[PDB]
């Protein structure tokens, strides 16, 4: 922005400058250990109580 | 160019503001031992020899 100076009468519009900045990217990886027989139970939905 | 005019008048019959020095930010002069040189301010003087 700019301050309106009336004393010097040196009028100036806003000085819009442009810089550029890098976007860092990060990549985290964990593993989930699901057992086999529990997934076999989870696939075959039963009806018996 | 937008010209803005306004007019001020102190309604207080006495002073109504105060300007107290509160904090030294920095001391600009080095506060050192630097004597000014009289052979620089008076370079047109000398002795008889």
């Amino acid at each position: 922005p700019t301050i309106a100076h009336g004393d010097g009468r040196r009028p100036s519009k806003q000085r819009t400058f442009i810089v550029v900045k890098n976007c860092h990217k990060h990549h985290i990886s964990t593993e989930m250990e699901l057992s086999m027989l529990d997934l076999e139970i989870l696939h075959s939905i039963p009806e018996t109580p | 160019e937008v010209h803005h005019e306004m007019a001020s008048i102190d309604t207080g019959l006495s002073y109504s503001s105060t300007m107290t020095p509160a904090r030294v930010a920095a001391i600009t002069t080095d506060m050192g031992i630097h004597t000014q040189d009289f052979f620089s301010v008076f370079p047109a003087e000398a002795f008889g020899n």
